[PDB]
RNA sequence: CGUGGAGGUCAGUGACGAAGCCUAGACCGUAAGGUCGGGUCGAACGGCCUCUAGUGCAGAUCUUGGUGGUAGUAGCAAAUAUUCAAAUGAGAACUUUGAAGACUGAAGUGGGGAAAGGUUCCACGUCAACAGCAGUUGGACGUGGGUUAGUCGAUCCUAAGA
RNA sequence: GUCGAAUUUGGGUAUAGGGGCGAAAGACUAAUCGAACCAUCUAGUAGCUGGUUCCUGCCGAAGUUUCCCUCAGGAUAGCAG
RNA sequence: AUAUUGGCGAGAGACCGAUAGCGAACAAGUACAGUGAUGGAAAGAUGAAAAGAACUUUGAAAAGAGAGUGAAAAAGUACGUGAAAUUGUUGAAAGGGAAGGGCAUUUGAUCAGACA
């Protein structure tokens, strides 16, 4: 949702959202390998 | 950071705190509740009001053998109360969450307290002596108080065969 | 002076919220006082009025 | 060690005292006043059956 | 495998002799290998680091940067190189602590108990 | 069925996330339990064949630590008593000065000492904690200053005694 | 109640626990006296009270007999494997 | 040749892993208590590196909000993880002198498998 773009108690941290990133790097780098 | 919640679309918001503050939890959290979910200058008159009382903070919860009052009748209770210290801190984090909101270029008009909530902080552990030589616990109630301001803002349908069949008809027969 | 301040007034904050007077008051409760927990009063002299 | 946990000078305070029986450390003056000592259930107490 | 009984393999009695070194021990432990311009050059390995040699950074972020030791800061087992730190907006520069083991010297700083050291070693100078 | 550690093996799992913990999600066992997904987390951990034991808790007026309801409740009512203005300060029922009203009433709420305490004396700075309200004040916190003997005492004498 | 003496009181000194001291109350002897306090032997002694930690399957009792004089505490016999 | 819970120097363990292991992993026989003999605790963990949050703004200040450092502040000298009791807010629900439980289904919400 931040990516593409009330009170609510649903929150992403910079740890999860770095590692999210490192993951979806490796995923594409793998769907540009095959 | 790390608030009990947050707003989505934060640009449209501000946010105050206070910790480990040094007055009544409970008188605290009757105060916030009673201001829970206002335009934010009309809280603020209500809150002068209550400290020259003319009105008064209705006690909900932590209100046994508390005294009755007319001031009440407004909020439908006859349990309320005047408590100055938690109304001055949460004047002052009122203030700061529109000084914060005045910084960030949010229109002061429109700012509602879409979230405000108090829960304990560690507790201030004096202790008094008693008769026979006792040591009995004698102990402050602090509070975390913590508040948001906001920016208000002004199908398939699976049929059977039957029932395709039924609607087919009805339109058959109608225009 | 300042840094060293900003510790200093860090590392109060427990003894602050014990109550203590300050790094002198060492004052230690016991856990039970038997004086306390020793009543058992018959028919006679007591420890206590 | 053989002398773990028996190096406490403690006595039950006895029946009827509102409190359990086990011994409890004496003197006065610090946290330890008071305490169950001794008992396999207790903190600082003797293991039960002590390694040999 | 240690063959020595003089010798203990206990971690707990090794990581405290680490950590109550005192200074002289403490110079061993902070032993940096040189380059290998310098190794061809002197016929020697490693030798422990001071003040007034030019060392090249070869692990770490800070890797590739070339400059003079500092200090040699035995109480925090580290060196402290002129060109390498941490900068501020205020203008204020923290030296980076870095290990000798993952440095290399480029050029020593030569004394009469530096030949003298790298000749017991076996050196081969001049 | 489960737990700590030990021999062997799976050239086992793991920074593309180990263990732990949380979970409106999924499954296998009659069950003890086991397995999977999501979140949090950040460096170790397991299956199987065997070895070994400080190996499984709801209770013991159990032990240690933590936390509720009671509850903003009981209460903060002995010692006759406080009030006005200005100043200071962010803030004054409680600080300072002035203006008043009272009280101790010389067997004192006065002025000194002995025992005991040990710097509490005084100045400057100063408020987080403490002064069961408050606090700009303090016997509090910080930094310093201060106790001058031939004549006052000890020191000398002896008492009961040691 | 007593208040000029069998008065009140400071300091010094003497008497120490199976001991002292007592105008005698088993009073007092540091909130401790039908036996001070402290440490150790010592995890002292149990006729008694309380508690005693995972699952499932199968089997599954006992108050009925003789005796140590009888209480108490033991033996045997019976029942279940 | 034998003994050795003291002293000095060493090497080890199918031992314990901060309520455990010595009372003491830490300025522990310390603090504190007691006239005295004696009694006797609690208390370990930010980060690789203090880089420990400059600067702006609100506030008398503590602090807050921006910003910044750092891989991370879901690490801010209350600091690894961060359970339970107990608490606050939000959302859903129930409630005519307790609640909880078993069998069965209705209603609302939510969800897995199987789909050539
Ligand atoms: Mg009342
Ligand atoms: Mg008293
Ligand atoms: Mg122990
Ligand atoms: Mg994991
Ligand atoms: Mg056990
Ligand atoms: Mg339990
Ligand atoms: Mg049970
Ligand atoms: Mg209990
Ligand atoms: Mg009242
Ligand atoms: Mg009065
Ligand atoms: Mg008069
Ligand atoms: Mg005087
Ligand atoms: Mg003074
Ligand atoms: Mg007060
Ligand atoms: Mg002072
Ligand atoms: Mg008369
Ligand atoms: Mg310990
Ligand atoms: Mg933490
Ligand atoms: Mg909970
Ligand atoms: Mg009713």
């Amino acid at each position: 949702q931040n990516k593409k773009n009330s009170i609510t108690t649903r929150t992403l941290s910079k740890k999860r959202a770095k590692k999210i990133e490192r993951n979806l790097k490796y995923a594409t780098q793998r769907k540009l390998l095959v | 950071a790390r608030y009990g919640a947050t707003s989505t679309n934060p640009a449209k918001s501000a946010s105050a705190r206070g910790s480990y503050l040094r007055v009544s939890f409970k008188n605290t959290r009757e105060t916030a509740q009673a201001i829970n979910g206002w335009e934010l200058t009309k809280a603020q008159k209500y809150l002068e009001q209550v400290l020259d009382h003319q009105r008064a903070i209705p006690f909900r919860r932590f209100n046994s053998s508390i005294g009755r009052t007319a001031q009440g009748k407004e909020f439908g209770v006859t349990k309320a109360r005047w408590p100055a210290k938690s109304v001055k801190f949460v004047q002052g984090l009122l203030q700061n969450a529109a000084a914060n909101a005045e910084a960030k270029g949010l229109d002061a008009t429109k700012l509602y307290v879409s979230h405000i909530q108090v829960n304990q902080a560690p507790k201030q552990r004096r202790r008094t002596y008693r008769a026979h030589g006792r040591i009995n616990k004698y102990e402050s109630s602090p509070s975390h108080i913590e508040l948001v301001v906001t920016e208000k803002e002004e199908k398939v349908v699976r049929l059977t065969s039957r029932q395709r069949g039924r609607i087919a008809a009805q339109k058959r027969i109608a225009a | 002076r300042s840094k060293a301040d900003r510790m200093a007034k860090m590392e109060r904050r427990e003894r602050n919220r014990h109550a203590k007077q300050g790094e002198s008051d060492r004052h230690n409760a016991v856990s039970l006082s038997k004086h306390l927990f020793s009543g058992k009063r018959g028919v006679g002299k007591t420890d206590f009025r | 060690s053989e002398k773990a946990g028996h190096q406490t000078s403690a006595e039950s305070w006895g029946t009827g005292r509102a409190v359990a029986r086990i011994p409890r450390v004496g003197g006065g003056g610090t946290g330890r006043s008071g305490q169950g000592a001794f008992g396999n259930m207790c903190r600082g107490g003797r293991m039960f059956a002590p390694t040999k | 495998a240690k063959q020595s009984l003089d010798v203990s393999s206990d971690r707990r009695k090794a990581r405290k002799a680490y950590f109550t070194a005192p200074s002289s021990q403490r110079r061993v432990l902070l032993s940096a290998p040189l380059s290998k311009e310098l190794r061809a050059q002197y016929g020697i390995k490693a030798l422990p680091i001071r003040r007034d040699d030019e060392v090249l950074v070869v692990r770490g972020s800070k890797k590739g940067q070339e400059g003079k030791i500092s200090s040699v800061y035995r109480l925090k087992f580290a060196v402290q190189v002129d060109k390498v730190t941490k900068e501020k907006v205020n203008g204020a520069s923290v030296p980076i602590n870095l290990h000798p083991s993952k440095l290399v010297i480029t050029k020593l700083h030569l004394d009469k108990d530096r030949k003298a050291l790298i000749q017991r070693k076996g050196g081969k100078l001049e």
